[PDB]
C-alpha cells in the first residue's frame, strides 16, 4: 500500500508500505531518502503521535493514508 | 506589525493534527523558531 508523509515543509513524501510494517521500518525508509535521523523523526497520524515499537495495524493505518513528520531537535 | 507566528508554519504545524492553541504557545516560548516549537509542543 501507499502513504503520504507530510513534512514541515510542505512536501509530501510517498513510500510503500504495508500495515504488517513497523513504525520503525516505516522511519527507516524515510531515514534512507531524506537523510534525517530516525531518532529526530516523529510520525503523527491525524494529530496522534505513533510509537516506533508499533505497527501500522495498531493504528489501523490503511493505504493512502497521510501521516505527518515532525523534525523533534534537541534545545530550543 | 508583531507578527511573531508566520502565517505558512502555524498553518504547516496546524495541518500536522494540531490545534491553534498548541501553536501559539509553541512559539511564544520558542520564538518563531517553529521547529523547535514544533519539537516543544510533540513532548506531550
Amino acid at each position: 500500500m501507499q502513504i503520504f508523509v507530510k513534512t514541515l515543509t510542505g512536501k509530501t513524501i510517498t513510500l510503500e508500505v504495508e500495515p504488517s510494517d513497523t513504525i520503525e521500518n516505516v522511519k527507516a525508509k524515510i531515514q534512507d531518502k531524506e537523510g534525517i535521523p530516525p531518532d529526530q523523526q516523529r510520525l503523527i497520524f491525524a494529530g496522534k503521535q505513533l510509537e516506533d515499537g508499533r505497527t501500522l495495524s495498531d493504528y489501523n493505518i490503511q493505504k493512502e493514508s497521510t501521516l505527518h513528520l515532525v523534525l523533534r531537535l534537541r534545545g530550543g | 506589525g508583531s507578527a511573531t507566528f508566520p502565517e505558512q508554519t502555524i498553518k504547516q504545524l496546524m495541518d500536522l493534527g494540531f490545534p491553534r492553541d498548541a501553536v501559539v504557545k509553541a512559539l511564544k516560548q520558542t520564538n518563531g523558531n517553529a521547529e523547535f516549537a514544533a519539537s516543544l509542543l510533540f513532548q506531550s
